RNA sequence: CUCGA
DNA sequence: GCATCCGTGAGTCGAGG
DNA sequence: CGTGTCAGAGTGTCACGGATGC
């Protein structure tokens, strides 16, 4: 779910430490889940085979 | 059987190989690549070969 | 060696086949000795059963050369093919 | 559910005895090798140690019987026996499996066949191959659409044997022996004749992962000096390929066949449209479509 | 202490056959142009590894007959090698 | 200025807040942890100052738990005190070169005490040769750096967990009792509304199993769990009742096949849980518990065991949490709320460091000599025993040596450059033993906890398979005795800024509210504004009253890495690129010169002399005398220090390290100050690359997606050029049929490729070498029952006898060339320990100058990589109005989707710090530079600056200073105060038709070179059981065209090419040697025939008894040259 | 084990 | 007659240990 | 060779289906 507070800064104004930190939440499992969403894509894909 | 051993489920598909004793009629793509036959398809059927 | 056969038959090996297959029985549970390297008799690895480590080269030593070709010796029991065959010889252990 | 293993048993003519085994095949050695290492001990497939146990427990009870040795030993044996085979055949099946020197689990017979390491996937379905490269791609906007540039020194050792053909032909060597020493000291003769060589001769250029077909296509090679992989950046879209250090592959085909197959079939311009959608594929993607 | 199916140890390795082949080859090109009696005798000496009296029993000649095809037959090869730049 | 502690270069900071505390000792992680382990002074000095009262050492702790050992009667008694260390073994560089180990003599006073003599012989008893760290926080195992890396694991104490039922949709809740060593105790309510307790891992018994067996009545347990339902329900549903009853319950799950005596299910139950031979809870684990429970609270920490009353407190913790209570206290205990625990909040998941992983395997080892001990105590007489004879240390020196040998803790350590050193001595991971598998580590153990602030780095982590299983630690960051992460924070009376700071573990910062760095203070120290923005628990973010404010963070980069720490304008970067961008400074090149970034952080300067890759003074003086070779300091009281320096030493990773001297003759030199740089140093700071002039535009396509196009001016000025050493290796063993010697006489070979060797068969130093060119010459003599029939009768023809021996000598490997810079050679015949069977060992080091090639990966700061495309000549590549053309054209197309504008901000700021700027003093400071330091309203061409993170340089004042940029020589301004400037097309002249953003961007190199990724085969070897081609470059294999692959084939109808790539190119044991003969004869390519590894699979199958057989098409069985015996 | 797309 | 538990699966390629 | 106290392993995946079992 959404943060109850957004990132009001822009990257070209520079978020604050807070700001930034927040941000890497979404950023981290981001790159996370694309390994395993890959898996399971290659997975189904074979099957398909 | 050849084709299923390749898959998923390596042994439970060469147990009910041999217990019915199957006879794999050497046709079909994914059998023909290990054997090493042209595969029944493209520039490998019959008609252009 | 054409490479057009129709069917691939799989089915169940009678421990009659087992034995049709088995170029001898592997008794002793020894592999091989750790400083000449040759295999010990009845082995895991014996030329007896398997096949010559070398081409053309027995276990006793006595025939060495390509001139016996085919010639089961009788000190050692080894056949002396090439070591093509230590890759299909097929071994057996026959269970009490 | 029943009937259907026991009327296979019924019309085959196989007996279903063979589902108890008075005696066990051993894989020849070779397949099981023992190797030696270069601080002079050893070191042998588990397989050799899964059938050394089931030899070291068989030979314990043929001395219980002939001993006439209690009931209760001869019979706590032979489920030793049983699961020594068990383990051979599949360790891991039936509880905890036979670990090994640091509570590493022994391969059996059958983890040779399952799954990505097995013997199908691994060596089957895919294989290494020879007449192959690999390096970091490049972009290059003066190639055509059908021409890509590989390393020279790529290609000398690519099409090595038929640099040699030409060398002696030309006689640039004596023999055919003389003329693989020429290519691998890289006699300033063999960068003549490799062009001749490459002539028209197609190669397939590969990225992983091969998604669709279009993640190989055939292309012509041009002699580029380097070391990288120059690349049309129309293809770019079908590969999935930015030039961030990716790397590609490259294959030779030999046969008159494997050539034709790809001059027609996997030619890139052959294949400017997706087979998935049929819209197209090598177009102007991204400074390209800017300037237009 | 090791074993194969544990990783960390090297798997073996068998070297191509390409400077074999290329010897092979050109063996074949120089044993086609010796005598039919010569090129009888080297491939059962070399090529089969009998003895020197067993060639002399089996082509019907004397002892001697067999010692003296083998030294010409071998220089006549080393001949046919060196016209064609073979390393020594 | 920036860092005026050293005596480093003056760097200007475009700093707003003042640093209330210095950086820490970066490598105090890996130096700290050693130092209690061995107990050495300066770690007591500082427990002694710490308020510690008889601390002590990780080796003296492991002594004292083993005291004392005696067996079953009490007649024989051992006991060990005052562990010491004799100086070391061998240097430092001794063991690199010898390749032995870094290590030094452990001695220990043990005496035996027998109380049936009266009298006790004490001596000193040596118990190994321990493994020493380096000042530099490393290791040496067998001559290579390794670094010993911190490890997360769980934290020892007591976990509750409210998991969902699958099936019934209930909400369930579970309890682990996780000691610090020994057997595991989980309890759960499962969907039935009924307790259980696994014990061991074994079956699930009832709760009131348990409780039976240690003594509590079936009356006294009503009592006790009376409140709750499902406790009725639980001993009503009991199987068995009594004490003597479910204790052999318990004894016939846990240890089946035993006989069960009410006295042997009396002894383990007490030894498995509460004697401290087989359980103990840590001191951390114990106040885990002491805490979570509430009890004990105020006891001092002396149990280290778990006891029975923690057992029934922790099952009154979990049933009221069941039924949605919130609070309890235990009988006699202090108040606790009853909730569930992260276990991925940082004061739940503990860290341990190099001391405690060497404490537990020594620990371990001592064990199995502990039961060494006991056995020859009954066996030897009771009167000559010794300490000596007690005494087997092959256990125990094997432990420590099976740890440092094979760990996933013991890593080869990452010597790309000073910084990659630096950050993997710092990194916290969670794999290895006590840890978790790859396999089982999901989505939430990965991604960012709000308790990792200001402890680990939340954009340094790989973005391969081990993202966010392995982080780096944040810079103020620390670890405390307990294994918890502490981070500074400056305490806040009555919003009221104080200098008092204190460290707060991750579950002390909960219990307070701490305001953000950049908050507006009063020079006294009142907050500007009523309400500020804090962080409070469970991360939230909010405004809150000034007299709320408990503490306040230190500096604003308090939460990033090092390595995070040193990419300018990082609040303009996207965390996705943020993390390439420090990944990939560790994977810089060090080039042959080194230059410091214009564009800092001012992090540049501790990160190298923290990295110890550079040369630092120790006691202050002068410079006697300096060379290439050493740097020697008379210092003030008269004694003199010499510094060797390293000269061109090969790296763990290849790179090259060599460090040159930056004092000169008569310099007087501070304490602590840099004398001597080393790789990626330049002036002691971190020079990860070089200053390239930058244009941001589009070029004809060769910078298309990503790539770069470079001026050859990098290469003609050697400004990309970067120094690799290799090194080559070859033995002479003894074989079956002789020796094998190295020679310089090897059968037919000219005289003309041996004319690089020496008379040994060795090369020369000095002597270029290409690829195949030989290194040593080696020959083995060869049977001659291993001769090919081909190879006997050419053999007679050449006429060349007594050549028993065939090449095997050390070439040089494909794609390697260089000159030989150094040999060392090792001969069984000089003294020189070689493994068994060895005769000779020689190295040989070659070294090549890569020069920047088309294809090397380049990168910047803030994840912008990209692959050569294009170097063109000097004159191609477009020129400013001076003519000085730009050095790296960047493509702007890569720029706006990354999210880095990073890098354009480093461009601007680059630019003004090339050329300088003058700032209008007239008329007052202007209005843009008001908050500018009065350092910053005048810059020298080519000065240096910092922007430290989250801090620095603000868009208002980057934008003034592009209005008053110096101008050049000439007089004229190149760049508008856009920040663009007007270029020329080289190729054809024209002005471009638009100005174009140009500037100084700080490009590193990465080790990602074309000369390394390049590789090709046409034939080779080919691996014995498959007989397929080999992999890996190294091995000169080819390239596997996989599954995926073939499925492009079919999909394309390429038949013959899918079988020719599975049968003569690859397997077909006589398919390729014929293809080759069929190429070298100009034949057509023949018929594939039957893959070798489909004979291998029909030969498995057969293996398990499976009758494979191949039929014809009439049905008849065909063989595969082979037959059958009996 | 560590990293590259 | 049904809840339990066992066994199955979980991207491809490359470089160094 | 003969053998006479006892000392004692790893633990953070999950979705899904169907044979297995009180
Ligand atoms: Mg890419
Ligand atoms: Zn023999």
């Amino acid at each position: 779910e959404f943060i109850p507070r957004p990132v009001k800064s822009s990257f070209r104004e520079g978020l604050t430490v807070l700001e930034y930190f927040i941000n890497t939440h979404g950023a981290r499992k981001g790159l996370a889940d694309t390994a395993l969403r890959t898996a399971d894509s290659g997975y189904l894909t074979r099957r398909l085979v | 059987w050849l084709s299923a051993a390749s898959f998923q489920e390596t042994t439970r598909v060469l147990t009910d190989a041999a217990i019915n004793c199957r006879s794999d009629k050497l046709n079909g793509l994914k059998e023909n690549v290990i054997i090493g036959k042209l595969i029944p398809a493209g520039t490998g059927i019959n008609r252009y070969r | 060696d054409v490479n057009f056969f129709d069917e691939l038959r799989i089915g169940l090996a009678t421990a009659e086949d087992i034995r049709q297959w088995s170029y001898g029985e592997v008794k002793k549970p020894e592999t091989i000795n750790y400083r000449t390297l040759k295999p010990e008799k009845d082995g895991l690895f014996c030329e007896k059963i398997f096949g010559p480590t070398r081409d053309w080269e027995c276990y006793c030593g006595k025939y060495k050369r390509v001139r016996f070709k085919g010639i089961i010796c009788e000190r050692c029991g080894v056949e002396v093919t090439r070591a093509k065959v230590r890759r299909e010889r097929m071994g057996h252990i026959e269970l009490a | 559910k029943r009937l259907k293993v026991v009327a296979a048993f019924q019309q085959s003519g196989n007996s279903p005895m063979g589902m108890v085994l008075d005696a066990v095949p051993v894989i020849p050695p070779e397949l099981r090798p023992m190797v030696q290492l270069d601080g002079g001990r050893f070191a042998t497939s588990d397989l050799n140690d899964l059938y050394r146990r089931v030899i070291n427990r068989n030979n314990r009870l043929k001395r219980l019987i002939d001993l006439g040795a209690p009931e209760i030993i001869v019979n706590n044996e032979k489920r030793m026996l049983q699961e020594s085979v068990d383990a051979l055949f599949d360790n891991g099946r039936r509880g905890r499996p036979v670990t090994g020197p640091g509570n590493r689990p022994l391969k059996s017979l059958s983890d040779l066949l399952k799954g990505k390491q097995g013997r199908f996937r691994q060596n089957l379905l895919g294989k290494r191959v020879d007449y192959s490269g690999r390096s970091v791609i490049v972009v290059g906007p003066q190639l055509k659409l059908h021409q890509c540039g590989l390393p020279k020194l790529m290609a000398l050792e690519l099409f090595k044997p038929f640099v040699m053909k030409r060398l002696v032909d030309l006689n640039h060597a004596q023999n055919i022996k003389s003329a693989k020493r020429m290519v691998e000291r890289q006699r300033p003769q063999v960068w003549d004749v490799l062009e001749e060589v490459i002539a028209e001769h197609p190669v397939l250029l590969n990225r992983a992962p091969t998604l669709h077909r279009l993640g190989i296509q055939a292309f012509e090679p041009m002699l580029v000096e380097g070391k990288a992989i120059q690349l049309h950046p129309l293809v770019c879209e079908a590969f999935n390929a930015d030039f961030d250090g990716d790397q590609m592959a490259v294959h030779l085909p030999l046969s008159a066949e494997a050539q034709a197959e790809a001059r027609i079939l996997m030619l890139s311009s052959n294949n400017i449209l997706s087979p998935a959608s049929g819209r197209p594929l090598a177009m102007p993607r991204l400074d390209m479509v800017t300037g237009l | 202490v090791g074993s194969t199916d544990q990783s960390g140890t090297p798997e073996q390795s068998t070297p191509d056959e390409v400077n074999a082949a290329l010897d092979r080859l050109l063996i074949a090109d120089a044993l086609a142009q010796l005598s039919a009696e010569h090129r009888a005798v080297i491939q059962r000496s070399y090529y089969r590894g009998w003895s020197t009296a067993q060639i002399a029993t089996d082509l019907g000649i004397a002892e001697g007959t067999v010692k003296s095809r083998l030294h010409y037959a071998v220089r006549a090869l080393r001949l046919t090698l060196q016209e064609l730049g073979v390393t020594r | 200025s920036n860092n005026s502690v050293p005596g480093a270069p003056n760097r200007v900071s475009f700093a707003k807040l003042r640093e209330p505390l210095e950086v820490p000792g970066l490598l105090d992680v890996q130096t700290d942890s050693f130092e209690w382990l061995i107990g050495s002074p300066r770690w007591r000095e500082s427990a002694a100052e710490r308020g510690d009262v008889n601390p002590v050492g990780g080796l003296e702790e492991v002594l004292y738990e083993l005291s004392p050992i005696e067996d079953f009667s009490g007649s024989m008694s051992l006991s060990f005190s005052d562990p010491r260390f004799d100086d070391v073994k061998a240097p430092v560089d001794e063991c690199k070169d010898k390749d032995m180990t870094y290590a030094a003599p452990l001695f220990v006073t043990a005496e035996f005490i027998n109380n049936n003599t009266g009298e006790i012989k004490s001596q000193t008893v040596f118990m190994g040769d321990f493994p020493m760290m380096t000042e530099k926080g490393t290791f040496i195992i067998n001559g290579t750096e390794r670094v010993v890396v911190s490890q997360l694991v769980r934290s020892p104490g007591v976990y509750f967990d409210e998991t969902i039922d699958k099936s019934t949709d209930k909400t369930l809740h579970s309890v682990k009792v996780i000691p610090s060593r020994g057997a595991w105790l989980e309890f759960d309510v499962d969907k039935r509304d009924t307790v259980g307790v696994r014990i061991d891992r074994k079956r699930r018994q009832p709760v009131t199993v348990l409780l039976k067996a240690l003594g509590w009545t079936s009356e006294q347990i009503v009592e006790r769990f009376g409140f709750s339902e499902i406790m009725r329900s639980t001993l009503e549903k009991d199987n068995t009742v009594g004490t003597d009853e479910a204790l052999l319950d318990i004894y016939r799950k846990l240890r089946p096949g035993e006989p069960p005596t009410k006295e042997s299910a009396q002894t383990l139950l007490e030894n498995l849980f509460f004697k401290e031979k087989r359980y103990d809870l840590a001191r951390v684990g114990r106040y885990k518990v002491n805490k979570k429970l509430g009890l004990h609270v105020g006891e001092p920490i002396t149990s280290s065991t778990l006891t029975e009353e923690d057992v029934v407190a922790t099952i009154e913790y979990l049933v009221r949490l069941h039924e949605g209570q919130t609070t309890m206290t235990v009988p006699g205990g202090v108040e606790v709320p009853v909730e569930t625990d992260d276990i991925d909040h940082f004061g739940n998941r503990r860290l341990r460091t190099v001391g405690e992983l060497i404490q537990n395997q020594i620990r371990v080892g001592m064990s199995r000599m502990e039961r060494v001990v006991r056995e020859r105590m009954t066996t030897q007489d009771v009167e000559a025993i010794t300490p000596q004879t007690l005494i087997n240390i092959r256990p125990v020196v094997a432990a420590i040596k099976e740890f440092f040998g094979t760990s996933q803790l013991s890593q080869f350590m990452d010597q790309n450059n000073p910084l990659s050193g630096l950050t993997h001595k710092r990194r916290l991971s969670a794999l290895g033993p006590g840890g978790l598998s790859r396999e089982r580590a999901g989505l939430e153990v990965r991604d960012v906890h709000p308790s990792h602030y200001g402890r680990m780095c939340p954009i340094e982590t790989p973005e391969g398979p081990n993202i966010g299983l392995i982080g780096s630690l944040s810079v103020y960051a620390r670890v405390n005795p307990f294994g918890f992460i502490e981070t500074p924070y400056r305490k806040v009376v009555d919003g009221v800024v104080s200098d008092e700071i204190v460290y707060l573990t991750a579950d002390e910062e909960d219990r307070h509210v701490v305001a953000q760095a950049n908050s507006p203070i009063d020079a006294d120290g009142r907050f500007v504004e009523p309400r500020v923005l804090v962080r409070r628990k469970a991360g939230e973010v909010e405004y809150v009253p000034s007299s709320e404010v408990d503490y306040m963070d230190v500096s604003p980069r308090q939460m990033v890495s090092v390595a995070t720490a040193m990419i300018p304008f990082l609040e303009h970067d996207d965390a996705n690129r943020a993390l390439m961008g420090a990944n990939m400074q560790r994977q810089a090149v060090p080039l042959v010169r080194s230059e410091a970034p214009l564009v800092g952080t001012g992090m540049e300067l501790r990160a190298a002399i923290d990295a110890g890759d550079v040369v630092v003074a120790e006691e202050s003086g002068v410079i006697e005398e300096v060379s290439a070779d050493y740097i020697t300091v008379m210092h003030d009281n008269g004694t003199r220090r010499t510094y060797r320096m390293r000269k061109f030493a090969r790296s763990n990773h290849g790179t090259c390290a060599n460090q040159c001297p930056i004092v000169d003759a008569g310099d007087r030199v501070e304490a602590g100050q840099v004398i001597a740089d080393g790789p990626c140093t330049d002036d002691g700071e971190m020079a990860l690359g070089k200053n390239l002039l930058v244009a941001i535009m589009p070029w004809e396509g060769h910078n298309y997606e990503d790539a770069i196009i470079l001026s050859n001016r990098l290469v003609e000025e050697d400004v990309l050029t970067s120094i690799h050493i290799e090194e080559h290796e070859i033995d002479a063993r003894d074989t079956k049929l002789g020796a094998e010697e190295i020679t310089r006489d090897i059968p037919n070979i000219s005289d003309e490729v041996l004319a690089d060797l020496d008379e040994r068969g060795i090369v020369r130093i000095g002597a270029e070498v290409r690829d195949g060119d030989i290194l040593v010459g080696k020959v083995t003599p060869k049977g001659e029952t291993e001769l090919t029939p081909e190879e006997r009768l050419l053999r007679a023809i050449f006429g060349e006898k007594a050549r028993e021996v065939r090449d095997t000598s050390l070439k040089v490997p494909h794609g390697e060339s260089g000159k030989v810079i150094g040999i060392r050679v090792f001969s069984r015949e000089d003294e020189d320990e070689l493994p068994a069977g060895v005769n000779e060992l020689v190295r040989v080091y070659v070294a090549q100058k890569r020069k920047i090639s088309d294809g090397d990966k380049l990168a910047g700061r803030h994840g912008n990589k990209g692959v050569i495309g294009k170097i063109l000549p000097v004159e191609d590549m477009p020129f400013l109005a001076d003519g000085t053309p730009v050095d790296i054209i960047l493509n702007t197309h890569g720029v706006p989707r990354r999210m880095n504008i990073g890098q354009i901000l480093e461009t601007h700021l680059g630019w003004c710090a090339h050329s300088g700027w003058k700032v209008d003093a007239a008329k007052g400071v202007p209005d843009w530079a008001a908050r500018l330091p009065d350092e910053l309203l005048e810059a020298q061409p080519n000065a240096i600056v910092s922007t430290p993170v989250f801090d620095g340089a603000q868009e208002a004042e980057l934008q003034g200073l592009l209005s008053c940029t110096l101008p050049n020589r000439d007089g004229d301004v190149l760049v508008d105060a856009d920040g663009k400037a007007m270029l020329f097309d080289g190729r054809s002249g024209e002005p471009f038709p638009y100005p174009v953003t140009v500037g100084y961007m700080y490009i590193m190199k990465l080790h990602h070179l074309v000369d390394d990724k390049i590789h090709a085969r046409s034939t080779g070897p080919y691996s014995m059981i498959t007989q397929q081609p080999l992999g890996g470059k190294a091995q000169f294999g080819g390239q596997r065209f996989g599954e995926m692959e073939c499925w492009a084939m079919q999909a394309y109808g390429a038949a013959y090419t899918l079988q020719e790539l599975l049968t003569i190119k690859s397997d077909d044991t006589v398919g390729r040697v014929k293809v080759y003969e069929a190429i070298v004869k100009g034949e057509n390519i023949p018929e594939p025939g039957i893959p070798e590894s489909f004979k291998v699979l029909l030969k498995e199958l057969q293996s398990l008894c499976l009758n494979v057989e191949v039929l014809s098409s009439d049905g008849a069985a065909i063989e595969l040259r082979e037959g059958e015996d009996e």
